[PDB]
């Protein structure tokens, strides 16, 4: 009992029918000394918090409060405060930093001038989740973090935490600078691919300014450079949106490696000639001159890494987040609830499809059929009827008519607040958009069969008991098997890292 | 009609659907469950009742003297529940129970009574239940939650064929008590049946059949046929049934009257049958080679040998047949058997069975059961007796033993407790039955085989296992002779019994403390069922199937509502109109329909009986007389819905809300939100935190004053009356005469809760919400509790929001908050925590709770009074002293040194040190609250005087309030019957009352009524004065304290939280988020008259998420909003009040044949004033959960405030004054703060304590500890190849002792630069594997 | 007390396809890790522990600083030097 208590027979207890844990207890498992206290630990020098979102940081920087930032870095104020002769002796440095007066916290701002400080989100999953970042310190008591390492980090901002390390020695210092600083961590190690593309409100903002409409304020005029153009803009004199000739210089990178430029005047909007402003030499016009959503943004970060390096596109990085959050900003783009417009055949194809429900039903009490194969066709008809009923209201959301210049009719694509969200790729599918406001369709019950009859009311309209009720058995089912699959997971990424732990070039 | 807290301000309901059922009493689970444990039952079959009746008679070895239950009796508690909650102990009550000890003598016929003995004796406390539902557990508010477990009986399975690699299934039984053994019957890839006992090794199904004296041929007899062919003298010709042919093949020539019915390789078929029966064909010639492969049933002897021919359950073969020739017998008996059906297991079974008599299948099964130990006949028979045959052991209970007759398709619901032969028998046929292919199995998720078990139940079940301990010590102290003085007090000691019931209460894994954050975490808390406990499942071994939605929960489990996480599915809540039946399974309540008609008779319908019907949807139109107005409607009929006819329907629902819980029934536009959303919302609701001022959500389903009522956090008058005295913390009601009682004063006093700390360090407070002199009725509201606005339940605050992107700051769920609603106090809480000091008796003397401290300054004494104890209204920070004690430091050697010290100091600094309680760092607050508890004996100081009379004066008023009513009519009484009789007219009146009383009158009976008045009026003063006197003593009783405790201090500070970036915000459509920013008031956007708004959410946050609900409430709000500003408008500029009543009738009669009726014809101008000035902030509107409003009849509501139909308008920027350029949706929506506060969430460390063994930092932020840096951070780093990094952050910032020092002293010099050493872990681990016997070494 | 003890004991043998074939969740989390994402006590700092703290933070000799190592261990908890500098 006192070697392995529990292995051979019964186990002793303690008073509250416990077993008694012995030197082997002590030594494996979960809680011994191996996995709890040697493979990690807990150290110091180190803090957490909830995040929010700083939208004017570079990317690297990050938001520090100054009360976590007092406590961190005591031993610095102490030894900068006695080498200025603020203090003769270390209780005169602890009694001045545990005042707070106003000189420590010049020596606070002089002490984190240039020292990283590593940022971590639980859980690991692979090494983006530890980087690094210089300090600002703030007011309040949030971490901010920069808009661009959030898919990194796979991070939002609904209540979340991170905890704060910092590096002592030089050594540290300098590999987190330049090792593991965010400006350097650019790429995915995993497949190669720009990990740091924008999302949401800057695609927003960059696809809505680079759009053009058939019969705009100031179409049609010739501009002599972007400048004009803002200044146009700006002034209420032209829309963002108009087309007109602006005249644009371009640079091109030569065999030897110069920079050679040429100049011609190019059919264009005013929302394009004034995106090309923040591009940096090298690129050409045509990156710009067409709707830009998300793909069309990655694959222009891309081209600039590829041609220029790594500093300009991290420059580049920062002026889209820029322009996209200022110009979704200016746009005003709300969600109401006659966005969801519903096509008006809808009824019309649920009730051809229930007719031949109707009809096969009586053909099969006709006797003339077995159940499986009326039930087979009972699912065909449903699937048919949604599709049609997809179509019909992706074809009518998408498009949206226009007077001419001369007095005309013409077609142009929508400008409906969700059509834009879901063609941009800010947010949103077309399965969400066929469930707001088309139907839900075909259903499943938890051993997996499909219920003959599908929901035929959408999101806007809204459900009644018995539609719901069949919702809910998807939701759960899928809720808890999200729930699981992590556990198992983490067993895969185990077993991987430990069959190839020591393989080094 | 209205009552008077609802005409105050009445809620406009867009509801269209007639409600013909109110929506129950929301508490009445816990209510009924422990008035069934705890009232007097007359049979024996519920509570203390049945369980004493289920021990008792205790009858001695010897059988001369025994114990005998009477009755019991419950006994008044000492204190009241709020008294116990101040007092910190346990609200329950005595147990008396009425024993009876008689004595028998000896050589007499039955038992001779040689003398009996009554007494009453004392079993202990048992603790009570609120009004609530709840237990007041050392003064805490506990809540025990209901279980929902497996139903006794007989459950019939089978594996889907995945053990075996071969497909197969194999099936199984289980037989499981209310209390007792497991029974398992399995069959084997091989078709062996086998029998398990409490999940031990596999044991033969033969083995159960001779353990219960029973033989081989009857074994036989029970499980297969008979089949009888007859010697005729020429090849044994036999009479042959049709029906055994049946899927067969003849291997022979079938003939019988000169016809050959089947050929030899003809098989028999279904016409040849009709043949044979029509033909009435018996006689049949076989062959010899037809009896090659039967089986013989019985044994058969040789007469003239006298030997035995063959054994039971044998194959037979031509020698055989030949001896039996010859042997004279005429009759052999064969098994009738088959493939497809009729399939052979008994005899296979009994071939593998080892045993073939009774005695040593007792022996084995007692080796199965108990191996390692010599076997004996008489205790294998005891045991196997024992394990299922006895009343003490094994307990079917009634439940169990109806689930087991309705199982088997008996005739009887009623029977015995225990198995029988006939029970085994039965679950053996069908279980072979279920083999053989016919036959269903069990559906085990099914809500009619799982039950509800509530709190009354497993008190029963913890108290029966208390009284069995008692009942086994007092035989165990009956047996020796004393029974000439014994008594049965004597012989009975109530601690164990006690102790299970303290343990059951305070320790299980169903009771737990109260979630307290809002009136709904209350109500949902009571609710609650889990699958978990002891008899329930565990989260690891629970399954995947049992987390699901089944059909059979429509009506009694919500679908919605349940924790997302580890327990997924195993937490449900209960719905609203649910309740169960008398044996524990849930139903619910169905209108009938009869011929086309719906009724308005209701019935409750459980799970099994549900699905035999056809039931119709609550959305169905109906005609004024009750009629169906369509022909063909959905209903569900077997599990699943379809279309039916308008006479096939036999049941309807009875609302639109009978699906859902209580918590999902609070959002509005539920039926327009995704499921998981409205899981997050439902989940969110319930941990919002109170605020200052309670603000009505203004978009509601008009469930929110049943919860504000239910819930019990608000004051309900008791009595109908006039206000008679209103305050801030009390209320005095003055009954009115007809509800009053005889001979008594009619008032009713009500005293508020004021600033009291809650379970989750929160405020609870009331206020009143009724005027001086006005009119109540029964059931009114006279207080708010928390988070409660006139009766209505109000968690959060009614905001202006705009749907916009702004400048990144409301990126990824982020919010972006105005600097008004911050200035507006609009979202702060307030919290109270409390601080102990203890002070103990040690060896060298008691600690003193002191003001004079000897080592502290003057100014540190400033806020402490002369008993040593902060005052109340101090405002103290970290570090400040609150108790002042001090602890004696033993006897020191008066040296020369220590009497110098002495000499010039003094006396008391060289005798005892400072131990007082200060405020740990980083607290801050005012002081509101001291208490003191003193033990017996002790002597009280000052504070605690002070505190006792405060407590004092409270009753003192309210007895003398009662006293003056009581006095007043006895002395105008006495005036009365004074005028009739010597009427002093003014001389009288001049006087005071007392006066009156000396004054003589004429020998008539005026005197006589004088003396009776005066009588009177002295036995109500000396009633009064022993009222008086008890409150006192009850009031100044000592307190029963911990062992070696003298004296303890609690003090309570409170502070208030503000709104800042960090803090956590929801509505209730699952949309959370947290605030980025505080705006200044001129960066907000604005509208064209300039007002800006509250909240800025991002739109790009709804399509993905399709929770479309809150845009549908923000258009709703901001049409209510509407209606409030034409109210408001028109209030400013004095209007007539035909005007109001004009417009507001006009707003509550717009919809489209809403059920609601509102006349303000029939109102008052007064009350038509006073709901004007209450609607002048917005009208409150109603949207039930699936029959709210729609978009026609918001649009008509924005018309009629004048307000835009698609609910958008321009707004412009604050800091450059330009229009955006699309419009933008603006209205209002009901946002919640929840218990995430980023006060409590910040942490940061340098350096610290750290742990003795293993040398390391420790963990929390209450030990100021650090942060965790695990394997995946160490993978991340050697991915990085960050060498430096992970070895500083392994040795010198966690356990590298030396490493540590020098890492700080080369910091504080300006050297970046450690020397990293061995950890101390591993030296550890080092220690701990030699310490197993094993050399480990560190080599070279 | 003593009881029986015969449950099986998960080890690492289990493969990887198993646990995902498995419906049952684990019973402790393979990954260092939470649900979310024997008591020792704790070192106490003394008088001589803080003096020692600042004989260290201060600029000392090595002669000085055993002299200080000496004079502080000579140190009672009343704050007076027990024994002369002899
Ligand atoms: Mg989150």
């Amino acid at each position: 009992a006192l070697l392995d208590n529990g292995r051979r027979g019964r186990a002793i207890t303690g008073s509250n029918k416990r077993p008694l844990k012995s030197l082997a207890d002590m030594i494996k498992g979960k809680q011994g000394r191996f996995r709890q206290n040697l493979l990690g630990k807990r150290v110091d020098y180190s803090g957490r918090s909830v995040i929010t979102v700083g939208p004017y940081l570079r990317l690297h920087q990050c938001g520090l409060p100054k009360k976590m930032a007092l406590e961190l870095f005591k031993p610095f104020i102490y030894g900068k405060l006695e080498l200025r002769g603020l203090a003769t002796t270390i209780k005169a440095a602890k009694k001045m930093v545990e005042r707070e007066e106003a000189v420590v916290w010049d020596i606070l701002d002089e002490v984190i001038r240039e020292h990283p400080v590593l940022l971590n989100r639980a859980p690991t999953l692979h090494r983006l989740g530890i980087q690094a970042f210089e300090p600002v310190l703030i007011e309040g008591k949030a971490i901010q973090l920069h808009p661009l390492v959030c898919a990194a980090y796979n991070a939002d901002f609904d209540g979340d935490q991170m905890a704060v390390h910092v590096p002592l020695t030089l050594e540290a210092q300098l590999e987190a600078r330049a090792l593991m600083m965010s400006t350097n961590n650019i790429l995915s190690p995993a497949n190669g691919e720009p990990i740091i593309v924008p999302s949401q409100d800057v695609v927003l903002g960059l696809y809505y300014m680079t759009r053009d409409c058939v019969n705009a304020k100031g179409e049609g005029m010739v501009l002599t450079g972007p400048k004009e153009a803002e200044r146009l803009y700006r002034s209420g004199l032209a829309s963002l949106h108009a087309r007109v000739k602006v005249r644009i210089t371009e640079y091109e990178k030569d065999a030897n490696g110069e920079l050679v430029a040429k100049t011609s005047l190019k059919d264009t909007t005013v929302g394009r000639a004034i995106l090309w402003m923040i591009v940096p030499k090298g690129l050409p016009y045509s990156i710009v001159n067409q709707a830009l959503g998300k793909k069309a943004i990655s694959k222009m970060l891309n081209t600039c890494y590829r041609i220029l390096g790594l500093k300009p596109t991290v420059i580049f990085a920062d002026q889209i987040m820029y322009t996209g959050f200022a110009y979704a900003a200016r746009s005003g783009a709300s969600v109401g609830i006659d966005d969801m417009v519903i096509p008006e055949k809808k009824h019309e194809i649920i009730s051809e499809a229930e007719a031949e429900v109707a009809e096969i039903q009586e053909q099969f009490q006709s006797g003339l059929v077995t159940a499986g194969e009326r039930y087979n066709k009972v699912i065909d008809i449903w699937a048919a009827a949604n599709d049609r009923v997809s179509k019909a209201m992706m074809d009518n959301l998408q498009t949206e008519t226009v007077i001419n210049r001369d007095g005309q009719e013409e077609k142009q694509v929508s400008f409906n607040s969700i059509y834009m969200m879901a063609d941009s790729g800010a947010r949103g599918s077309a399965a969400q958009i066929r469930q707001l406001a088309g139907m839900r369709g075909l259903m499943a019950k938890p051993d997996g069969s499909i219920i003959e009859t599908p929901i035929t009311a959408n999101f806007r309209e809204g459900l009644n008991v018995l539609q719901y009720f069949i919702s809910t058995h998807g939701a759960r089912k899928g809720l808890a098997d999200t729930a699981l699959k992590t556990a198992n997971s983490g067993y895969l990424t185990r077993r991987l890292v430990d069959v190839a732990q020591d393989l080094v070039v | 009609v209205y009552s008077y807290t609802e005409k105050k301000r009445i809620r406009k309901d867009f509801g269209k659907r007639p409600q013909v059922l109110d929506v129950p009493y929301l508490l009445s689970i816990q209510l009924d469950s422990f008035q069934k444990f705890i009232e007097q039952d007359p049979e024996g079959q519920y509570g203390l009742e049945a369980a004493f009746r289920s021990v008792f008679p205790i009858q001695s070895y010897s059988g001369n003297s025994e114990l005998q239950y009477v009755s019991y009796r419950l006994g008044e508690p000492v204190f009241d529940v709020q008294e116990c909650q101040i007092r910190g102990v346990t609200y329950s009550a005595p147990l008396r129970v009425k024993l009876r000890l008689v004595i028998y003598e000896r050589e007499a016929p039955e038992g001779t009574v040689k003398d009996i003995k009554e007494q009453e004796v004392y079993m202990g406390e048992i603790p009570l239940m609120t009004d609530n539902g709840t237990f007041v557990i050392n003064g805490t508010e506990r809540v025990i939650v209901s279980q929902l477990h497996r139903s006794p009986g007989v459950f019939f399975d089978s594996d889907k064929g995945k053990t075996h690699s071969s497909g197969k299934v194999l099936y199984n039984a289980r037989i499981i008590p209310y209390r007792g053994s497991w029974l398992d019957f399995e069959f084997d890839p091989k078709d062996n049946l086998f029998v398990r006992i409490d999940r031990r090794r596999k044991l033969p199904a033969t083995i159960i059949l001779r353990a219960l004296n029973y033989t081989t041929e009857q074994i036989l007899d029970l499980f297969f046929e008979k089949v009888i062919f007859e010697i005729r003298d020429n090849k044994l010709q036999m009479e042959l049934v049709p029906e055994r042919l049946r899927g067969e093949t003849a291997s022979f020539d079938i003939e019988a009257n000169g016809k050959v019915y089947v050929e030899k390789g003809r098989r028999i078929t279904a016409r040849h049958i009709r043949q044979l029966e029509k033909d009435d064909v018996k006689l049949i010639e076989v062959p010899v080679e037809y009896i090659a492969g039967k089986v013989v049933a019985k044994d058969y002897i040789d007469e003239s040998t006298g030997e035995l021919i063959c054994a039971a359950n044998m194959e037979l073969s031509l020698d055989l047949l030949a001896k039996l020739s010859q042997s004279g017998h005429k009759r052999i008996e064969t098994l009738f058997t088959n493939d497809l059906d009729h399939g052979p297991y008994i005899s296979e079974t009994l071939r593998v069975d080892p045993t073939n008599d009774r005695l040593s299948a007792l022996v084995e099964i007692y080796r199965m059961m108990r191996p390692g130990e010599p076997p004996t006949r008489e205790a294998a028979e005891s045991l196997f007796e024992n394990l299922f045959f006895s009343e003490d052991r094994y307990d079917l209970s009634a439940v169990g033993r109806m689930k087991f007759n309705r199982s088997l398709l008996r005739e009887e619901i009623e029977g015995s407790g225990i198995l029988s032969k006939d029970d085994i028998i039965d679950v053996m046929k069908k279980l072979i039955d279920i083999r053989n292919g016919k036959g269903e199995v069990d559906d085990i998720d099914h809500l009619g085989n799982r039950r509800i078990r509530s709190v009354g139940e497993m008190a029963e079940n913890q108290f029966r296992v208390g009284l069995v301990r008692v009942e086994r010590a007092v035989k165990e102290r009956l047996s020796l002779g004393d029974l000439d003085t014994l008594m049965p007090q004597d012989m009975i000691n109530a601690k164990p019994i006690s102790a299970a019931v303290k343990e059951f209460f305070g320790s299980s894994q169903l009771s737990q403390f109260m979630d307290q954050n809002n009136p709904l975490s209350e109500i949902t808390h009571k609710r609650r069922i889990s699958a978990l406990g002891p008899g329930g499942l565990t989260r690891e071994r629970a399954g995947f199937e049992v987390r699901d939605v089944h059909p059979t929960h429509y009506g009694r489990v919500c679908p919605i509502e349940t924790p997302e996480g580890p327990n997924i599915g195993l937490i449900n809540s209960l719905s609203v109109y649910a309740q169960t039946n008398e044996y524990g399974f849930l139903e619910t309540p169905y209108r009938k329909v009869t011929d086309g008609v719906v009724t308005d008779e209701i019935h409750y319908l459980s799970a099994i009986e549900e699905g035999n019907y056809v039931i119709a949807q609550a959305n169905s139109n109906l005609d004024e007389e009750g009629h169906f107005v369509e022909d063909l409607v959905t209903c569900r009929s077997k599990g699943e819905s379809s279309l039916f006819s308008r006479d096939q329907v036999d049941y309807m629902d009875v609302s639109t809300q009978q699906v859902v819980s209580v918590g999902a029934s609070l959002i509005p536009f539920l039926e327009h939100d995704d499921a998981n959303r409205a899981l997050m919302g439902a989940n969110m609701q319930r941990q919002a935190v109170p605020t200052l001022r309670a603000d009505k959500p203004l978009v509601g389903t008009g469930m929110e004053r049943a919860v504000a009522v239910d819930s019990g956090v608000t004051a309900v008058a008791k009595r109908g009356g006039v206000v008679q005295y209103v305050d801030a913390s009390r209320i005095v009601i003055k009954v009115n005469e007809d509800e009053m009682y005889p001979g008594e004063a009619g008032i009713d006093i009500y005293n508020l809760t004021k600033y009291t700390r809650s379970n989750q360090n929160t405020c609870i407070n009331q206020m009143p919400c009724v005027s001086l002199g006005e009119p109540v009725e029964r059931g009114d509201v006279l207080a708010d509790g928390p988070s409660t606005d006139l009766g209505e339940l109000a968690l959060g605050q009614n905001m202006r929001v705009a749907f916009m992107p702004w400048n990144g700051y409301n990126f990824e769920d982020s919010i972006l908050v105005s600097e008004r609603v911050v200035q507006e106090d609009r979202f702060t809480t307030i919290h109270i925590q409390e601080l102990a000091c203890v002070s103990r008796d040690t060896k060298l003397g008691p600690e003193e709770i002191t003001a004079d401290i000897p080592n502290v300054g003057e100014a540190a004494l400033s806020k402490l009074d002369e008993s040593g104890i902060v005052y109340i209204g101090a405002e103290v920070t970290g570090g400040d002293i609150l108790v002042g004690k001090v602890t004696p430091k033993g006897e020191t050697q008066l040296t020369p040194e220590e009497k110098l010290l002495r000499a010039i100091f003094g006396e008391k600094a060289s005798d005892v040190k400072d131990s007082s309680l200060r405020v740990p760092n980083g607290v801050s607050g005012t002081v509101i609250d001291v208490q003191v508890f003193t033990r017996d004996g002790v002597e009280k100081d000052k504070r605690a005087l002070e505190i006792e009379e405060m407590q004092l004066k409270q009753a003192k008023k309210d007895l003398s309030e009662e006293l003056q009513i009581l006095e007043a009519g006895l002395f105008s009484r006495i005036r009365a019957v004074l005028v009739a009789g010597g009427v002093e007219a003014e001389k009288l009146d001049k006087l005071p009352r007392d006066r009156w009383l000396e004054l003589g009158l004429t020998d008539e009976e005026k005197q006589n009524q004088l003396e009776q008045l005066a009588e009177q009026y002295d036995e109500l003063k000396h009633e009064f004065e022993k009222k008086l006197e008890a409150k006192r003593r009850k009031i100044t009783q000592g307190d029963d304290l911990a062992p070696g405790v003298l004296k303890i201090v609690k003090v309570y500070l409170a502070v208030k939280r503000r709104i800042q970036p960090g803090d956590k915000m929801a509505g209730r459509h699952g949309n959370k988020g947290v605030i980025s920013k505080i705006n200044p008031i001129e960066d907000m956007p604005y509208d064209e008259n300039g007002t800006p708004v509250d909240i800025v959410l991002n739109p790009l946050g709804v399509p993905s998420r399709m929770n479309i609900g809150q845009i549908l409430e923000t258009h709703l709000g901001m049409a209510a909003k509407g209606i409030g500003d034409k109210i408001n408008a028109m209030l400013k500029q004095q209007q007539e009040v035909a005007k109001l009543r004009e417009f507001i009738q006009r707003a509550y009669d717009l919809g489209a044949d809403v059920r609601q009726k509102v006349d303000l014809s029939t109102f008052s101008d007064e009350e038509v004033m006073r709901l004007a000035e209450n609607l002048r902030k917005g009208m409150p509107i109603a949207t039930p959960v699936f029959d709210g409003a729609k978009e026609a009849e918001i649009k008509e509501l924005l018309k009629l405030g004048d307000l835009p139909t698609s609910g958008q308008i321009r707004l412009y920027d604050g800091r450059t004054g330009e229009q955006f350029e699309r419009p933008v949706t603006v209205g209002y929506m009901y946002m919640l703060k929840l218990n995430h506060l980023v006060d409590d969430k910040m942490h940061a460390r340098s350096t610290g304590s750290y742990s003795l063994v293993t040398q390391q930092p420790l963990g929390g932020k209450a030990q100021f500890g650090g942060q965790r840096f695990g394997e995946m951070e160490v993978w991340a780093l050697e991915a990085y190849g960050a060498a430096y990094t992970l070895q500083e952050m392994l040795t010198v910032k966690s356990d590298d002792v030396n490493g540590r020092t020098k890492m700080y002293k080369n910091i504080v010099d300006g050297n970046h630069q450690m020397e990293p050493g061995m950890p101390e872990s591993f030296n550890v681990l080092l220690k701990e594997i030699r310490s197993l016997g094993i050399n480990i070494e560190l080599e070279d | 007390e003593e009881i029986d003890t015969r449950e099986t004991q998960d080890s690492e043998t289990l493969d990887t396809a198993d646990a995902l074939e498995q419906k049952e969740m684990p019973e402790e989390l393979p990954l260092d890790a939470s649900w979310d994402t024997v008591y020792q006590g704790e070192t106490t700092q003394t008088l001589q522990d803080y003096l020692m703290w600042q004989v260290e933070l201060t600029p000392f000799s090595d002669t000085d600083r055993a002299i200080a190592t000496s004079i502080v261990d000579a140190v009672d908890e009343t704050g007076y030097l027990t024994v002369p500098l002899e």
